[PDB]
């Protein structure tokens, strides 16, 4: 995890948004065909970042997108590519 | 202007249209004030405040400059990123989008020079356009052509040939193993060769070459015309003759005519080749004008199955080839892609590499573009010591020997010479071609 | 200089010498690596205007070895020796055909 | 190339098309070789000599560079004059002429930067084009407007107004004494205001203002559309409503659409206003692109009654105003006219001066353009302290007070202030306007 | 209301339209007052008496409730029988008949729930309609298919397949021995597969299968579209390609569009398959809505050669299958036929049994529907362990083994298993299919 | 798994093994029962686009025995053995053809 | 079905079409399995698996049920929230949107009764339609 990513996760959790994640292999990425990762069901900053680090290690060589989730409206407030194969 | 239009804290909506401009401000004018002014002059900005303005929501239709950065390793040059609301634009109109963005700003006085580098089309807007009549995937299906780039050829000389002699050249090129031939950009309907004669003799060349070889052949019939009614007359006759494909010069003929024709093509199952004549008036100079990448994106919306892209800056070209082929393109500044771009399942456009290429380039071109491209050999085909047909065979063998070598795992950059040299041993046509043109 | 002979062709790789079994395997290895699904097609004629050839069995979806395809080409040869046999390949992510090359001429 | 294409002793035929290019050759490349190459690459020139070339007369279709001169007071910059045979071109097609001349050369590698300065259209070619649907003379007849420039006004704000409120603004502007109002370039058919509503409410504004005043009023209805079929639909509805005039953005919409529409206009007696949106992408920079003068000439062929020209380099503008108005224009380099040009009785196009002008400019604008022009006051009308209608009256009084003063023999440069100051004494609307904007 | 609209001694005329309504009255409301209210609300009844009513013969256009009976073994639930004069309705309009009968009554407050069970169309009304474009007898003639039910198959997956991949799957099904393949209800013209591509590749798949097998093949091309103009554009192209048959979703697209299309189908000799997409919104709940039997009757009038009816309540289905096939159907309440219906020689509509059927269902479906039916095996064909073609052959052997055994006098309910098992002995395709799917 | 062989078929019962005289008779018994009128048709070709085949003699209207039709099938067989022969039925009440199945192939 | 079509942690995209269904499951059927079934039946779900499905990206065109909530004060009655991809629908077609969403689910057997309560049309889809020929503001003007 990089400092820029941590800053965003800090910002989203302080605004009371949930952290979501989806992955795609090199082929699926090109067609914009994403698949949801194991859900991070936590608000605690230490637990969220620990699960994110565990997620990126599981999907090595795959595009991983971070999602900010408004749980009241069930809407994505934030989308950022946080991993790429290389 | 700065207080209103320069909004560094603004985050762009997904419905926003985003534009990246490269600018030099006139000495004295700071970058921030100049950026705000690009946002103003391209949206609403005017010298006076009138009473009618108070009858409308002013903030609503306003272009916001949300980012300014200095261009790395260049003095007095800056990128300004501008957001525009979706409301500003007429649905399904390239004409309106250009008129709205590039209509005035370029003649703005406080800017020394302006260049539009990239545009993000939002998905909401993309869906209002037809896009390509067919796209990459449908086109390979229609032609039964899989797993290799398609080969083309432009008939030389540009002017002078009678329609019958034209067809003869076409026929010999196609029978040798090219997929396509094409009319030259400026071939339209001159006295030496009237269009309707050309279409007629070319159609007979295609039939003969197709029957002999057993492969689908085509020729990009230039339907670029003085009026829309003339263009449609030519397009309609090409359909009558059962021609798979036609060409159009979108920049000279304009976007309205191009959009008209791409709708016609969809309705009549004809494939649309797009020639980028006049592009370097707009896109050559780094400091001023519109980068081709933007025009390519605009063409993908307006409609076209093929688009000329050039041959091989390298990374810039590899950048906009992705923008015209893929569904999702991440922002990569090294490749000149400024914004992430989603096409929301709009089909891709086949890039057409053309201009001063021969058999020795073939391995490099396959490594660069891959299977979804059209490679065009004007003089590479007709300039062969034995004439058009063995000239074509030489190219076709060269191509298929590369594609085979690529799939077999061989490195087309280190082994590219050996690959051709080996294929020359069993193909006399190719051996001749490898001797005439020197290795690159 | 020589005049080119008139000859019928069959799209990709038909301008090359007829592919040996080792060369066919090499192409399948490429498809497995690209994650395309091999399919064998056979047809009595080869007209450019026709889109379809008869499917030999079903596309090998969980294809791991090229030998698995070659064995199915060998079988289709014994059954339809008088026909043209072709190897087609499918990208299920781009949802299109990606490969199509001839393997047998009668 | 030099031996064949650079022919300094060649005298151009009267049937030849002549092009003047400004170029910088890449260091090492001499001017003569580079000039010949501009002639080659714009006509026939290619990297290889093919067998098919011998089936045709090669010299026939060849562009000749007959003069090269260094640009005065500029290093590494040269003018090359190139002659093209009449045969090269499709009759009555601007598209083909541009495709033929500017299609490739601009991307030529041995040239650092290329700019097309002027084109001589030969009379033989000019006669194949319709020209303006009406021209200057017919237009004054149709509108009963003699002996003064025509006044216009662009409705602000650019976007945002409902069709009804739009018409209201229009009506107030026209009732005050303007001849025309106009749609903004980017006003087409957005969600906030659909075209057909706008046409309907504008038509009612014209009727009301015309009946009140007893003078012919108009509004340039923007018929620029995503397709040719849409454009024709809008044009047709404007005719249905009995509208005297429509507008088109020729550079964005393209030449084919423009030529289509100008033919339609001729057939239906509608006047065609032409807006030069996107022009400064092509014509701003001195070093590269196409000078506007060339595009103006091209428009006069394609068709258009009015054309935006800018407001006031001065001598350059006075140069191409003559090219778009007169029948015969002598070559005058000081005014940027490179070739003598005959129009063979093709009607003139009315220049439209627009942009950041107010009452104080009025005397200068009358001295510069004269009676055959359209002067456009966007903010000069709507920005008046009392609103649109007295705003219009202020402009109209200012104009007629100048025209009277000019005819009476008064010098509009020395006395221009006094002329307005005197007319302010009896016109309270004008006095208000003279107080708001400072004297230039 | 009861004094006027409840007329228990009225005996209807042969020219009357008759409606059967199942209703529950709100607690406190008696059944007779409720039935009277249905009659009024579906005809003329209103809360106030106006003077304009005295200008007309009020009794003439009055819906009479002539019978009320309680539903056996269901508390607070009644059938009302209502008669409408022939003067109430527009000739040839299914749209008007619905708007008239079902337009208001269902929102009536004193009724807890209302369901329309049956309509009797009087012969005088039937003659004003076109009916099916061809009907059962003409359809069998046009396709040379006699003495057996017709076989179909829906291509899966529902979305995703490219036009070419779609056609491949079609071709393989049709060559295997199915008479028809169909588009899925929701396949129209999406970005992954545009309609005109799908039409083109399917047309080619039909030619190959028809040339192979030597039997007439077809595919129900979905012509359902956003506008009537789009719909006709699609139907017309399917005619151009020489397609025997098209499909339409009559409920979602609506009756006006459907009637338009059925007229076109008569005039262009194309068969019309009708899909019942969205029916279970209206026809599922027993207590409220319109029973499908009624919608079937409307469609026979509106126009349709085929109609989906489901697979097999048993008796209710057998009832409305007669209604859509026979000329004279006697009233029979066990089969839910409330009124005797005569069709005045209007041709019948073929029922299509579809969804969740495999080879073991074959003897049952032949026994139930007989020869005048289409049977549709979506997963029943494509789900076969060896693919579409052997899948189709397995169905076609199963069907022809059943028909033969039916004609030979074998009982298809008791011996049905043995019949299939016997044909499995000489057909390896079927034996594979009999292994995969479990016996029912 | 096996690939389906390309075979020309001739409508109803053409996917079953060719009908024996006993099987044909049983089908005619059905037609007599339903009150359909048997007709023997023959043709040199079986093209799907063509509606009509040539009628052998006249339809057997007052047909009580299946043997009566079999004898007319046997006669047409010797006269046009190179041809396809088909048995067609007629419903005079519904006023349409109801049966049409192949009996002999050349 | 539940493993594939019930995705309670899926957060919908701005480009998705969203449907709210009120449903009663048949006795014995759990609400989650019923909601999953609505998602399948209104999108791709079928009784058998075919080979042609492997020729396409199956996950791409799949209706996901992302929320199930019980209706307050009404026994055996639930709201299902289902998300559909924008690729499912023809541009400018109300006919297609209905045929796609309401075309099959209502006749589904494990559901006692189904009622469609609300649809969210994504802006990307809204732009493909004409809308009212004039609308409120233009009508008052006219």
């Amino acid at each position: 995890l990089s400092s820029e990513v941590i800053t965003q996760v800090r910002s989203l959790l302080n605004q009371g948004y949930r952290i979501g994640t989806e992955h795609a292999d090199k082929r699926r990425f090109r067609t914009s065909s994403w698949q949801p990762c194991a859900p991070i069901q936590s608000t605690n900053e230490r637990q969220v970042l620990s699960e994110l680090e565990n997620c990126l290690s599981e999907h090595e060589g795959e595009y991983v997108r971070l999602l900010g989730i408004d749980t009241n409206t069930r809407s994505r407030v934030f989308e950022a590519l946080i991993q790429r194969p290389d | 202007y700065k207080l209103t239009y320069y909004t560094p804290d603004y985050t762009p909506k997904d419905t926003d249209l985003l534009a990246a401009f490269r600018f030099s401000p006139q000495p004295g004018v700071p970058a921030d004030e100049a950026g705000a002014a690009i946002a103003a002059e391209s949206s609403t900005g005017t010298w006076t405040t009138v009473w009618t303005d108070l009858l409308t929501d002013m903030d609503r239709y306003k272009g916001k400059c949300y980012h300014i950065e200095p261009v790395q390793g260049e003095e007095n040059s800056y990128f300004a990123f501008i957001a525009y609301p979706l409301d500003l634009f007429e649905e399904g109109s390239v004409t309106n989008i250009l008129t709205s963005i590039v209509g005035n700003v370029f003649g703005f006085k406080a800017i020394r020079s302006l260049r539009l580098e990239d545009i993000r089309f939002p998905v909401a807007l993309v869906k209002t356009f037809q896009g390509p009549p067919h796209g990459i995937q449908v086109e390979r299906d229609l032609l039964n052509k899989y797993g290799r780039p398609m080969l083309g050829c432009t008939i030389k000389p540009k002017l002078g040939l009678s329609a019958k002699n034209y067809g003869r050249a076409v026929y010999e090129c196609l029978r040798g193993g090219l997929d396509f031939t094409k009319d030259d950009e400026n071939i339209n309907s001159q006295p030496f060769q009237r269009w309707r004669d050309r279409f007629l003799f070319v159609a007979d060349a295609i039939h003969k070459s197709q029957a002999e070889t057993g492969e689908i052949k085509g020729h990009y019939l230039n339907v670029t015309a003085p009026t829309c009614e003339e263009m449609m007359k030519r397009a309609e006759f090409a359909k009558e003759l059962g021609m798979p494909i036609i060409m159009h010069d979108f920049l000279t003929a304009g976007f309205t005519a191009n959009t008209t024709l791409a709708k016609w093509c969809r309705d009549n199952g004809v494939l649309l080749h797009i020639h980028r004549a006049m592009h370097a008036v707009i896109d050559r100079q780094r400091n001023h004008g519109i980068h081709f990448r933007v025009l390519a994106k605009c063409l993908r919306l307006s409609g076209g199955d093929h688009l000329h892209s050039g041959t091989v800056d390298k990374a810039s070209t590899l950048g906009f080839v992705d923008l015209m082929r893929e569904d999702h393109i991440e922002a990569d500044r090294s490749r000149g892609v400024f914004f992430t771009q989603d096409w929301a399942s709009m089909p891709g456009v086949l890039p057409v590499a053309s201009g001063g290429i021969h058999v020795w380039h073939m391995p490099a071109l396959v490594e660069i573009f891959g299977d979804d491209s059209v490679l065009q050999f004007g003089g590479g085909t007709l300039g062969h010591p034995w004439g058009n047909a063995p000239g074509a065979t030489a190219n076709r063998v060269a191509l298929e020997a590369c594609v085979q070598a690529r799939n077999e795992g061989r490195d087309l950059y280190r082994e590219g010479g050996d690959i051709l040299r080996e294929a020359g041993k069993w193909s006399p046509e190719l051996a001749a071609a490898l001797d005439l043109w020197k290795e690159i | 200089m020589k005049t080119l002979p008139k000859e019928r062709r069959f799209e990709t790789f038909s301008y090359l010498p007829p592919l040996s079994d080792r060369q066919i395997a090499a192409q399948i290895e490429y498809m497995i690596e690209q994650g395309f699904h091999p399919l064998i097609e056979f047809n009595e004629h080869s007209n450019p205007e026709e889109f379809y050839w008869t499917m030999w069995k079903l596309p090998l979806f969980d294809c791991k070895s090229p030998q698995q395809v070659l064995d199915e080409v060998r079988e289709c040869r014994s059954e339809y020796g008088d026909c043209y046999i072709r190897v087609a390949g499918f990208d299920n992510i781009k949802q299109c055909q990606t490969v199509s090359f001839i393997v047998h001429r009668p």
